[PDB]
């Protein structure tokens, strides 16, 4: 299968702003006919992709002339001069001329903010579902900027890695910042096997990890 | 003018089979490719393969012939895919595209395709009060947990619709065929314990719980 890496996976951009992504084939697109079927599209969070360029940098019909597709062979170019909000969702780009066909792994465009370090909280489990069985220990990671952050559970110093599940939520409308939930199940009595339960988080912020913890 | 409306079985058991249908406007069906993409959350998007609807055609991908089978019906302009011997990695959102030969250009709404052994499961839903003593500065963060239920979706509500500020609703992730939803509230340090804040959640396939946050 031929492999599409894009360049960035995460694009901060004021409003305003030109915008480059780039989508590297790991072999040349240009095919016997000497079309390049390289294709570019737009996914905004709640449906569908959109087309955007044909064949390296035609535009389609409605796209605005502020999208500019360039590069040829492996290395191709997407770039918005004046991004709008429109204009924010995923970006993908597209290989025809090898089956099977690929996308690249997308590119988000979000707004970019000041760093804000998180807000972490821990939660042991409540009355209610150790008398019903199990153990819930939540830890909510609220309002941080950028999205790269790294959480993990440790429980008496050991790292756990089965039983936790963890939810984003999209950038935040009027905020600009990201939260995250990490959910840590375990038994009742297995809960009752151990005591400090910890829920350290890494992230650009600070140089050294955010430990909430309890026992 | 031109659509591919998608309409297809979404809530099945593993070892089943579901047929998601794609009908074609606004253009000569015939004249065309229709090409099926696989989607699984969070995640890119995979080519499945693609059928001329003129010939009856067809082209897949190794990964998935076998899996999907593609089929046209002319005398109605709607396409469709044959999903078999379903697995938990085949709950994605699978789109159909109009395309040419090398490429799509206009997409199909998406049909989301759960596989779940549930059944319709009332959720339990727990308050998550702060941890305890050494904690808060001007703000306390509450939570809510709803777990264990099928299908989606559920409303998470504060105090019956006011109490907007400060929370955030984690998309729900299915872990062992049912899924868990959680929520954050933040509020000032003299709003709690004094001002009672309650959760709500409902769940259209059952039944209503209102929960409140003590200690």
């Amino acid at each position: 299968d031929v492999v599409m890496t894009q360049t960035p996976l995460s694009l901060p951009v004021s409003l305003g702003d030109q915008a480059s992504i780039s989508c590297r084939s790991s072999q040349s697109l240009v095919h016997s006919n000497g079309n390049t079927y390289l294709y570019w599209y737009l996914q905004k969070p709640g449906q569908s992709p959109k087309p955007l360029i044909y064949r390296v940098s035609n535009r389609f019909s409605g796209v605005p002339d502020r999208f500019s597709g360039s590069g040829s062979g492996t290395d191709f170019t997407l770039k918005i001069s004046r991004v709008e909000a429109e204009d924010l969702g995923v970006y993908f780009c597209f290989q025809g001329t090898h089956v099977p066909y690929t996308f690249g792994g997308g590119t988000r465009l979000e707004i970019k903010r000041a760093d804000a370090a998180p807000t972490v909280s821990i939660f042991p489990p409540s009355s209610e579902q150790l008398t019903s069985g199990g153990a819930s220990v939540v830890c909510f990671l609220n309002n941080f900027y950028p999205k790269d952050i790294n959480v993990k559970w440790k429980i008496d110093g050991s790292e756990r890695q089965n039983g936790v599940l963890n939810s984003w939520t999209d950038q935040d409308s009027k905020d600009s910042t990201y939260s995250m939930s990490s959910t840590l199940t375990l038994t009742k009595d297995e809960y009752e096997r151990h005591n400090s339960y910890t829920c350290e988080a890494t992230h650009k912020t600070s140089t050294s990890p955010i430990v909430k913890s309890f026992n | 003018q031109i659509q591919l409306q998608q309409s297809g079985p979404e809530l099945v058991r593993p070892g089943a089979s579901v047929k998601i249908s794609c009908k074609a406007s606004g253009y000569t069906f015939t004249d065309y490719y229709i090409h099926w993409v696989k989607q699984r959350p969070g995640e890119g998007l995979e080519w499945i393969g693609w059928i001329y609807p003129g010939s009856g055609n067809t082209k897949y991908n190794e990964k998935f012939k076998g899996k999907a089978t593609l089929t046209v019906d002319t005398s109605s302009s709607t396409a469709y895919m044959q999903l078999s011997s379903l697995t938990s990695e085949d709950s994605a959102v699978y789109f159909c595209a109009r395309g040419g030969k090398f490429a799509m250009d206009y997409w199909g709404q998406g049909t989301s395709v759960t596989v779940s052994s549930a059944k319709t499961t009332a959720p339990s839903v727990y308050p998550l009060a702060p941890v305890c003593g050494d904690t808060t500065g001007s703000s306390v963060t509450l939570g809510c947990l709803v777990k264990g239920y099928f299908p989606e979706p559920v409303t998470l509500t504060w105090n019956s619709g006011s109490l907007s500020s400060g929370v955030h609703t984690f998309p729900a992730v299915l872990q062992s065929d049912l899924y868990t939803l959680s929520s954050s509230v933040t509020v000032t340090s003299s709003t709690w314990p004094s001002q009672s804040i309650t959760c709500n959640v409902a769940h259209p396939a059952s039944s209503t719980k209102v929960d409140k946050k003590i200690e």
